[PDB]
This record gives C-alpha cells, structure tokens and sequence, in this order.
C-alpha cells in the first residue's frame, strides 16, 4: 500500500558471441560466396570504406575488435617423394 | 572384408620421434624433428600430437 | 546386495596391469610389433614408465588407443569426443575418469 | 579466374577429383575418411 | 611477480599409421600425386583481424 | 609459502564396462564376422590358447 512512484530500466546481456552483419542484400545466408560479393559493382573497381561506431564509455582504455571475414584457402600439391609445396590465397585483403 | 583392407606383415602402429636439435632462449625454445614417413604408408597429420 | 554377474554393474576394471596372449604356447598375439610392447598388452604402468602414459593418467597409450578403436573406431585420425548417441550408458568413454 | 582453381566456385569435390579417387573414396568411407580433405564451393 | 615458474625437460612427437595393405596404399599414394587431386583446406573462421 | 615437498599419484576409474580386445588385425569393428575369424589359418586346424 505504501509503494513509491518508480521508473523502469531495461538492458540485456549477450556473451560468447559476436555481432554479425552479413554482406548480402536480404541479410540471409544462401552460401559462403554471397551474392553481393559476386556483384560486378565491387568486382571491377575499388572503394574506400569508413565506419563510425558509437559506444558507451568506461574508465579504462579498450580495443575495438573487427573481423572482415574473407575467403582463406590453401592448396597443397605434392608431385614427387618427400617434396611438398603449397599456395595461399586470402581474398580480399591479400598480402 | 578379408583382403586389400589391411596388411598382414610386421608394421608398427604408433611411432615416437626424438628431437634432433633443441635451441632454448630466455622466453622460448625451438625443437626440430625429422618426421620420416615409411614407404607404403600414409600418415594423417591429425593423428600426430606433441 | 547387487550382483555384477547378473545386472552388469562392474567396478573392478581398474585393477588390471598386463595381459599376455599366445597360441600354441610359442607364438604371441597379435605380434608383428603392433604395440609398443611387442609381447603383451600393458594396461597401466607406475611412474617409471611415464614415457608411455596418456590422458594425464597411468593408463598406457596403446591400451587407450585399443579401447577407443574397439568401441567407436576412433584413433586412426585423431582422438575426439564421440557422438553422444554412440557412447551409451555402458560405453567406455562415458565412465572413464582421470584423477590425480 | 583463380576462384575455380582455389575451389571458391565452380564444381564441388565430387567432380574435379579423378573418378578413380572418388570411386576409391566412397568404398573406404568408414575405414579412412577422405571427404573432409577437399573443398566444396557453396555459391549463393 | 608471484613466483610461478615452469620448466620443460623432454618433448617427443607421436604419430599413428593406419596399417593399410601395401598394394592399396601404393595405389592410393600414386593416385594422390596428381595435380588434379591436390588436397585443399580453408580456415573455419576465415577472417582478417584488425 | 610454507608448502612441503610432495610426490604425485595418478589413477583412474572405469565402471559399468568391460575391457574389450577385438580379434581383428587392426582392432576395428568392420562387421560381426571379423576378418581374422575368416582366416584360413584358424579355419582348418586347431590351436591351444593360454
């Protein structure tokens, strides 16, 4: 009977996971090689990308971990006895 | 199956390899082995472990 | 009390050291230097033979490999936890407990 | 260009492999699995 | 600073070979030495970390 | 700080199971009728086992 007027606070937790933003038109997973990746707009020319993040602060220095998931494929060919040679290809962001 | 699935001759199942040279620094160390796969044998790298 | 011979509740498997098998009392099995010890199955060793222990226990590597092969055909392409539907209540890997 | 050669697109593992290898692979599937050692492109 | 320490004495490499019959193993390795049947793997995560 | 020098003991437990030793060449379960059981060496003659 003597409860006081109150406000509400809402928040959520999400551990052991990464925020994912697929690079597809409808944000669906229809294959590893997404449709936008095969689009001719990005296939021919180059583009400069800048991203701005807005986060709530804390009182200690922190790091922003960003993963540009790409195709990382290695192919190993062994023609003769006791000789092994490989080729690496990571596209985009190739070394 | 009875034939062409496994050998009947003498052949070791597991093998142990001793390092041929070991170099140690203050905060790390390096070990080298001469992994020799015998003839008429195939080694799956997933089986190996230090 | 409970009768292990009938209901299959065994609790003394951890009390074996060696098993030697031979036919005609002259030819050993499996032979062909398949195992590290080419004459007998060594279930477990003391601290002396630590060079052949595995899984942070006193159970030797070859015996562990044999048990995994016998139950789930695992070991020729790297050990890993078998599927939950393949290791039932009486399976080996379910009731294996390392302690130190 | 190089995507096919790195198996990023094009035919899957059951095609570019020699038929003898594919024939041998399925026979000993439960003995010595080799399917997990070849890529299979999944293009949307 | 708390005095924890660790020292390595010996290190060995283990590997297990499937006792496949010689004739089948010889054909398998000979057929695997073709450029068309080269093995290939890809990273599960497959990402560049900044 | 005042810990004493100590030795280690290791053991294990395995209940509700039986030690299994298959009678096959590679300890694999390739069928109920194992290959060694079909071998002609044991099919023709008799052997005393201890």
């Amino acid at each position: 009977k003597t409860a006081v007027d109150s406000i509400t606070q809402k928040k959520f937790l999400c551990d052991r996971t990464l925020w994912r933003i697929p690079f597809s038109s409808n944000f669906m997973s229809m294959g590893a090689l997404t449709d936008l990746g095969q689009n001719l707009l990005y296939a021919n020319s180059a583009h400069a990308l800048d991203m701005t993040f807005e986060v709530d602060p804390m009182d200690e220095p922190t790091l922003l971990y960003v993963l540009f998931e790409v195709f990382d494929v290695v192919r190993v060919h062994r023609p003769h006895r006791g000789v092994i040679e490989t080729v690496y290809l990571r596209t985009p962001f190739s070394a | 199956p009875t034939h062409d699935v496994t050998t009947d001759r003498s052949q070791r199942l597991t093998l142990r390899f001793i390092p041929v040279d070991r170099e140690d620094t203050a905060y790390s160390y390096k070990a080298r082995f001469t992994l020799a796969v015998g003839d008429n044998r195939v080694l799956d790298m997933a089986s190996t472990y230090f | 009390g409970s009768i292990p011979y009938l209901d299959g509740t065994f609790y003394l498997n951890h009390t074996f050291k060696k098993v030697a098998i031979t036919f005609d009392s002259s030819v050993s099995w499996p032979g062909n230097d398949r195992l590290l010890t080419p004459n007998e199955f060594e279930i477990k060793r003391s601290v002396d033979g630590e060079g052949y222990n595995v899984a942070q226990c006193n159970m030797t590597k070859d015996w562990f490999l044999v048990q995994m092969l016998a139950n789930y055909n695992i070991g020729y392409q790297g050990f890993y936890i078998p599927e939950s539907y393949k290791d039932r209540m009486y399976s080996f890997f379910r009731n294996f407990q390392p302690m130190s | 260009p190089q995507w096919s050669y790195m198996h990023i697109s094009g035919q899957d593992a059951s095609e570019y492999l020699s038929p003898g290898l594919v024939q041998f692979a399925r026979a000993t599937e439960t003995y010595f699995s080799l399917n997990n050692k070849f890529r299979n492109p999944t293009v949307a | 600073v708390d005095g924890a320490s660790i020292k390595f004495d010996s290190i060995c490499l283990y590997a297990t070979f499937f006792p496949m019959a010689h004739n089948t193993a010889s054909t398998l390795e000979a057929m695997l030495r073709n450029d068309t049947n080269d093995q290939s793997f890809n990273d599960y995560l497959s990402a560049a970390n900044m």
